RNA sequence: GCCACAGAG
């Protein structure tokens, strides 16, 4: 029964956070070029690196 | 050429163009088309 | 040392350490006048379907291979096509024909020759290559059965389709090449396929030979397998009750107690199927250790009923020594 | 993926591969589609390749690793009383490589008595084969289970059963090969830094070798269990009564 | 898990299974009863109807295609008759009267030049209906339905073509009339089959799994009179699951074999494991059921003993020629212009909203393009740059 | 006349001198390649002898042979195989004289 | 017409010897229980209520 | 107690050490004793009266 | 009485037009099959059935690079596994 | 259905033993692990190929088609 | 040089879609996540879900 | 075609 619930959780996690991207100049920015985040986390480093 | 065979009474009958699907010896209305006499080949594995 | 040791949770030293290499002295190098002066062969027993023999001072490469090449590459006949003329049974025309298939064919492999697969059917089947049997059983009410009986045996004519009913059709020379040696199965009691009233069989059934890799049908084997010589040594003399207990961790025939010092001694290793018992307890522990010799093989190889197993033994060893051959023979292309 | 053409009516992947998937081979169906440009392609395999995604986003940790039955077989050759002779080492560096590879064989741990390679060689070799190979990674990690070692002033690599890995140059130096040192969910695995200082095809074709080596020795090698492994012995059928 | 997959096992259904035409039937060639019984099983009459084999198992990492639950077949067991089982198939067809006095008809075999049957008739018959006993391959046609065109009328031709991966055999044919005096036809198609990669196989306590390799007999490991394992099982597959009645399953049922009687595995009793290490132990063989086998590729000494004995395993109805599917370009849906729905229907597989989102957390642009509006429902369409219609 | 394509020399992971060598052949198995590598092996000029499968749907096999500078891999090859059909000559010979000594 | 349960005490298969039910094509060891409506043979369930 | 016991060579104890698969605790339960059954953060709760 | 299908019922749910045909959709040249272990593959590599891979195609454009392996392909034909199902001709 | 003709694990004969196996039941008397080792049936494999065998020939030729049952 | 190196391509490169990431990596272990019983430290009656 | 349950991971 935990996947009925865990699925519509990131169904709207997804649709409440695909906009966003680093753009070139270390900013993270919504689709309307609005500003999230001035650096990605803090320090703008990977988490996969 | 004798084709069916009744599931019931297991008498090996024929039908015509104006036969009913029914057998002649019995009542029984389930008939069973038999083996073709044509050659089949299998692979014994 | 060559002794396989064998210990209550684990197997030791089971890899063959002879050649140059292994320590500074770089010693037994292939030489083919040690080899011919070290292996022996010893025939214990020799039927007309199973055959018992050591290959001892030989290595464990050599004797898998033969075992390999006596299971999956010496060749056989059996069934290979079924032709069906009114199957009219509760079996299916599949599983009758898998059993066809599976029965073993006394006919000698080197009468035949290969069928030539990329050749069309209208002539791939030779009289030099095939074995024709033909089978036709009907099967009929007793007239006059007992009133009081039940056996199907009594009660019904043909009710049961064996293998001895699988008759030998010779075609062309086949009249006169297999004329004192008709093709029997090796197995005639083998049950194909029972009957009832109004059922009838009749089939063709054209028989090739081919390598047990293809097919299991094709194995001349039912089994074809070695075992190290089993080896007990007592370090310890074993005395009184003990002894008895000391003989009931093997099967009955492999230890004895000498009647006179009353201590256990070892009488035939062979017989010494490793349950390793012993060292379950206690009190035989560091009296007595267990091991297989590693280059003393007892191989007991059992035929299906075509040929001889001392033949398939024989053809495995040429197999074997014709691969090598061919490799050798061949050009290597860059 | 990169494709393979095979006959037998299924689709097989390296089980390295299954745990992104969270596949196991007891029934799961999965879906192939091909992509039909030349920008979807290569969009597809320098994105999403297996190799460039050896490591899961989330954490950062490798994701692509040894699973069960990999582990174990490393682990038993690399385990502290493993010695093969030059014909078994041979072997074994044949069955990791399809006797492709060339390899430099090094000198033995033993000398006067035989010659005999421990495992930590054979697996030295299989993260550098010879001296062509430019794989040199040094680390130091902990097993799964680490026994500390009898004084505090010791180092890691003095304790019991060889909980410590040391690989130095490429030898290894020093314990066993396990999910710490092997698997995923560890950013001191072989394979994440062979990875990370050598780029994505030295740890895939490390991968490949370990995966081809473990699939070919633990069956020549056997590993079994049985009821003997779960039955308990006299004297803890009394302690666990009485506690 | 076991009691979700019980129902699933392929086996002897009833006695009267050969005179019964069900819509789909799995068979299996030669059923064999339990080793280790229970005392539901006698009385429930399960041994008289079993559905698995007693197949030797060798508990042991053989190659790497027995990882993650999948099995390791031998295929000299399998030319034997090991998993060997058939699946049979119904298609009914009703010649249906219309009001206007007009029937549908059987009858018709197009005879060529030469007067043979042409391919798509070459097992269909005299009378319309598909002669018993012969091959039927995908495309041919087994019952020769016409309908006619108004409902001397004239008939089009709507036959019944049989379509699939492999050829299938017509068993049985049965025509009769139907309560409200309409002809109804019932064709029964056979088809063998054998056990491949991709064949479910579980054992009686859950650990299911498919066939990753099937190896030949020499390559198998052996003991010391030659017997060779049918199926080899990972080690792996116990310690976090903690069958061990699977354990005691193999050592009551290898006692049992070599006593000559069959065991019980009944609940909260059953067989004690002490007597059967005492069979065990006074034929010759290890307490514990670990024999000493030599591997089959090297022909060393395995260095380990291997646990070794009968289990009972059962072959599910999931087989891999039933699953396999494949589209490229086919129908499509009148309304949206998109691939179909099933396998049935030659359709394509969903790209849904999770795996767009994956696609989309890779930055492949293009390769979402491709997916989303190339491959599926792209569509060149004019648009006014004016009124934006 | 000659089978052209059994044996082949994989030019891309031989050495320049021929010391080292890997040889694909078609249509065997453990078999042979096992009796193979034994027979290698007990050369003193041989180093490395190893087979393998590179995949059970093909029926191939890939030998691998290293020596020192005394000899080529070739030769080691063909003394190999010489030396099995020597070994199989004198197992065929001890064989047929013990069955007809009994 | 009330579609009647096979074995039970309306049905034709009612304590009927095995060779009965080779007479009427039905196997002896079938369980029964269910009803035959236009050929497929449907059970109808157990029915949990408060 | 059970688990300092197991002598060396035992398939689960090397399958836990590995880390390939199983566990101390499954191994226990599997030698010793199971332990207690934990439903919903509490024992068995009271079926009956 | 079962309720008619809407222009709005042809827009909500999961079968609707925005979940079920635009955000995802069914796609072609997919396959879907049981999956089996094989450790001799590389990691980077599927194994793909032949029947399978004799269906799912791909698209090749004829250049000056790859005109004799295409001819190869075409003279083999939809049936041997190295070939072709399909042409379109640059005119057609 | 009816008895395996070979041996799935080694590949010995056992078809032609069935017949014999109910014999030694029927006639003799003897008990169950005793006729096997009679007939030559040595190994466990072969020993379970006809000691687990159910003869359902025999139950389905009770519905012979071609002839009144 | 191996610290600068390993510090200058850690960076998050421009483009990327970190939010939809993001997502992923929150609701992924909220699959994996098990539902059991929890208590704030070490009391009994809280049941802090 | 629409519903209805049945299963697979
Ligand atoms: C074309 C191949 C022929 C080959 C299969 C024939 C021709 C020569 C034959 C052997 C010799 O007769 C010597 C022995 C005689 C004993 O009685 C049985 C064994 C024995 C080894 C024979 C086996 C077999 O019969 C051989 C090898
Ligand atoms: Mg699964
Ligand atoms: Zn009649
Ligand atoms: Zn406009
Ligand atoms: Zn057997």
């Amino acid at each position: 029964v935990k996947t009925a619930e865990t699925g519509y959780m990131s169904r709207r996690l997804m649709k409440s956070l695909e906009d966003l991207s680093c753009q070139y100049d270390n900013t993270v920015r919504t689709s309307a070029n609005g500003i999230v985040q001035f650096t990605y986390g803090g320090d703008g480093l990977d988490p996969l690196e | 050429t004798l084709k069916y065979i009744c599931a019931e009474c297991s008498s090996k009958l024929s039908l015509s163009r104006t036969d009913a699907v029914r057998c002649k010896d019995c009542g029984h209305r389930i008939l069973l088309k038999a083996r073709t006499k044509r050659l089949v080949q299998f692979e014994a594995r | 040392s060559n002794i396989v040791g064998i210990e209550y949770n684990r197997v030791t030293n089971t890899t063959s350490t002879d050649f140059p290499g292994f320590s500074k002295d770089a010693e037994n190098e292939w030489n083919v006048e040690k080899f011919k002066k070290d292996f022996e062969v010893n025939i214990s027993s020799l039927d007309a379907r199973e055959a018992n023999f050591d290959l001892i001072n030989i290595d464990t490469s050599i004797a898998n291979a033969f075992r390999r090449i006596m299971i999956s590459e010496v060749p056989s006949v059996a069934a290979e096509y079924v032709y069906f003329f009114n199957n009219t049974s509760v079996i299916q025309d599949e599983v009758l024909a898998h059993r066809i298939g599976l029965v073993p064919l006394k006919v000698d492999p080197d009468m035949l020759t290969w069928v030539d697969s990329n050749l069309p059917d209208d002539e791939k089947f030779t009289d030099e290559n095939t074995i024709v049997l033909s089978l036709n059983v009907k099967c009929t009410r007793n007239p006059d059965a007992p009133k009081g009986s039940t056996d199907p045996k009594e009660l019904y004519n043909n009710a049961h389709v064996y293998a001895r009913d699988l008759k030998f059709e010779p075609q062309g020379r086949q009249s006169t090449t297999f004329a004192d040696c008709p093709v029997v199965p090796a197995d005639p009691d083998i049950l194909l396929a029972k009957l009832r009233p109004g059922q009838e069989i009749s089939l063709k059934a054209h028989c090739i030979l081919g390598i047990g890799g293809d097919h299991a049908k094709f194995s001349p084997v039912s089994t074809a397998s070695y075992r190290l010589l089993p080896q007990i040594n007592i370090l310890q003399p074993i005395k009184g009750e003990s002894a008895r207990r000391f003989q009931k961790c093997f099967p009955p025939g492999v230890i004895g107690i000498d009647e006179g010092s009353d201590e256990a001694y070892v009488k035939d290793a062979r017989k010494d199927t490793v349950s390793r018992e012993v060292l379950r307890y206690e009190e035989f522990a560091d009296k007595v250790k267990l091991g297989r010799v590693r280059n003393h093989f007892i191989f007991n190889v059992e035929s299906a009923g075509a040929m001889t197993p001392e033949e398939i033994f024989f053809k495995s060893v040429r197999i074997l020594k014709n691969k090598a051959e061919y490799l050798k023979n061949c050009p290597i292309t860059q | 993926h990169y494709a393979k053409i095979r006959p037998w009516r299924t689709f097989r992947l390296n089980e390295c591969v299954c745990t992104p998937y969270n596949a196991d081979f007891d029934g799961d169906e999965m879906n192939l589609h091909v992509p039909q440009t030349e920008e979807a392609r290569a969009e597809a395999i320098n994105l999403m390749g297996v190799k460039n995604n050896l490591l899961t986003p989330k954490s950062g940790e490798p994701i692509i690793a040894a699973t069960q039955d990999f582990i174990t077989g490393s682990y038993l050759i690399s385990h502290k009383d493993s010695f093969y002779d030059r014909a078994t080492l041979t072997q074994l560096l044949s069955m990791m490589s399809d006797g492709i590879e060339h390899f430099d064989i090094p000198p033995p741990a033993i000398m006067k008595p035989y010659y005999l390679w421990t495992g930590k060689q054979v697996f030295s070799l299989l993260i550098k084969p010879n001296h062509n190979s430019p794989v040199v990674i040094n680390l130091d990690a902990k097993n799964k289970v680490f026994v500390p070692p009898k004084s505090k002033s010791l180092p890691n690599e003095m304790s019991q059963n060889d909980g410590f890995v040391i690989i130095r140059g490429s030898q290894i130096l020093s314990g066993v090969m396990d999910k710490s040192v092997l698997g995923d969910g560890k950013k001191h695995s072989v394979f994440y830094t062979i990875l990370r200082d050598y780029g994505p095809q030295e740890a895939a074709n490390a991968m490949n070798r370990m995966a081809k080596l473990c699939a070919r020795f633990l069956g020549n090698r056997g590993f079994s269990i049985g009821i003997n492994d779960v039955t308990p012995a006299d004297d803890l059928k009394q302690k666990k009564e009485e506690l | 898990y076991q009691c979700a997959m019980g129902k699933q096992a392929i086996g002897a259904i009833a006695y009267n299974q050969f005179k019964r035409i069900d819509t789909l039937l799995y068979l299996m060639t030669y059923p064999q009863q339990p080793m280790v019984k229970t005392k539901t099983i006698e009385l429930i009459d399960y041994d008289k109807l079993p559905a698995g084999q007693n197949a030797t198992v060798a508990v042991m990492s053989y190659s790497g295609y027995d990882i993650e639950d999948a099995l390791v077949l031998n295929k000299s067991s399998i030319d034997r008759g090991f998993g060997r089982c058939e699946t049979r198939r119904k298609t009914t067809t009703v010649l249906k009267r219309y009001a206007n006095h007009t029937q549908d008809i059987i009858g018709g075999m197009r005879v060529d030049e030469n007067g043979d049957p042409i391919w798509q008739h070459q097992s269909l018959g005299p009378d319309g209906l598909g002669e018993v006993g012969m091959k039927v391959q995908s495309g041919q046609i087994y019952i020769n339905k016409s309908v006619p065109t108004n409902s001397q009328t004239q008939y089009r031709e709507a036959p019944v073509i049989y379509r699939g991966p492999e050829p299938s055999h017509i068993d049985q044919v049965m025509m009769s009339v139907s309560d409200n005096d309409q002809a109804l036809i019932k064709v029964l198609l056979r088809q063998n089959r054998r056990p491949e990669l991709g064949d479910k196989f579980s054992s009686r306590h859950g650990q299911k799994g498919v066939c990753g390799i099937i190896v030949k007999q020499e390559d198998m490991p052996f003991n010391d009179q030659g017997i060779v394992p049918d199926i080899i099982m990972n080690p792996h597959g116990f310690p976090s699951r903690m069958t061990v009645g699977k354990m005691i399953e193999l050592i009551s049922g290898k006692a049992g074999v070599l006593n000559g009687t069959l065991e019980y595995g009944t609940c909260f009793g059953g067989s004690k494991l002490e007597d059967m290490s005492k069979i065990l132990v006074d034929q010759g063989f290890n307490y514990s059921g670990k024999d000493m086998l030599y591997s089959g590729i090297t022909g060393e000494c395995l260095q380990a003993y291997i646990f070794f004995g009968p289990i009972y395993y059962q072959k599910l109805k999931h087989m891999v020629l039933d699953k396999m599917h494949a589209r490229a370009r086919g129908p499509r849906a009148v309304l949206t212009r998109q691939p179909t729905e099933g396998r049935s229907r030659d359709g394509g597989l969903r790209l849904g909203e999770m795996e767009r989102d994956c696609v989309i957390a890779y930055g492949a642009s293009q390769l979402l393009l491709e997916r989303l509006m190339i491959s599926s429902d792209a569509f060149e369409v004019d648009v006014c740059d004016k009124c934006g219609l | 006349e000659p089978d052209r394509e059994k044996i082949k020399l994989l030019t891309q992971a031989t050495s320049e001198d021929g010391t080292s060598a890997s040889f694909q052949i078609v249509e065997e198995d453990h078999t042979l390649g096992n009796a193979l590598r034994y027979v290698i092996m007990k050369n003193p000029d041989v180093e490395f002898c190893g087979y393998s499968i590179p995949h059970p749907s093909e029926n191939l096999l890939n030998i691998r042979i290293q020596t020192y500078g005394e000899t080529t891999a070739v030769d080691a090859l063909q003394k190999g195989l010489k030396d099995l059909m020597d070994l199989c000559d004198v197992v065929e010979s001890k064989f047929t004289e013990k069955i007809k000594s009994m | 017409r009330m579609p009647i349960m096979l074995r039970s005490n309306k049905c034709i298969l009612y304590d009927a010897d095995e060779s009965k039910m080779a007479k009427l094509n039905e196997c002896p060891l079938d369980p029964g229980g269910y009803f035959i409506v236009n050929g497929t043979e449907k059970v109808i369930l157990v029915q949990e209520q408060l | 107690v059970c688990i300092n016991e197991l002598d060396n060579w035992n398939a689960p104890l090397i399958m836990a050490t590995c880390g390939s698969k199983g566990s101390t605790l499954n191994v226990s339960q599997m030698v010793a004793v199971v332990g207690q059954q934990i439903i919903s953060g509490n024992r068995v709760p009271d079926g009956f009266q | 009485v079962k309720p008619i299908r809407g222009f709005c019922q042809r827009l909500k749910g999961k079968q609707g037009r925005f979940r079920g045909n635009l955000s995802g959709k069914r796609v072609d040249f997919s396959g879907r099959t049981v999956i089996s272990p094989d450790p001799n593959l590389s990691i980077d590599e599927v194994a793909v059935p032949d029947r399978v891979a004799k269906v799912l195609t791909y698209p090749e454009k004829v250049t000056r690079y790859n005109r004799h392996k295409l001819q190869e392909l075409i003279v083999n034909g939809p049936n041997v596994h190295p070939g072709a199902n399909y042409l379109l001709k640059r005119n057609e | 259905m009816i008895v395996p003709v070979r041996c799935f694990s080694c590949g010995k004969v056992v078809g032609d033993k069935w017949e014999s196996y109910l014999n030694l039941l029927q006639e003799d008397e003897l008990d169950e692990g005793t006729a096997l080792s009679r007939l030559g049936l040595k190994r466990y494999c072969c020993r379970r190929m006809i000691l687990t065998h159910v003869d359902l020939i025999e139950k389905f030729l009770r519905y012979n088609p071609l002839e009144k049952r | 040089e191996i610290a600068l190196f390993k510090y200058r391509k850690a960076r998050l490169e421009p483009g990327t879609a970190i939010g939809a990431i993001g997502a992923q990596s929150i609701g992924e272990p909220g699959t994996q996540m098990t539902l059991k019983t929890f208590h704030f430290a070490g009391v009994a009656s809280m049941n802090v879900t």
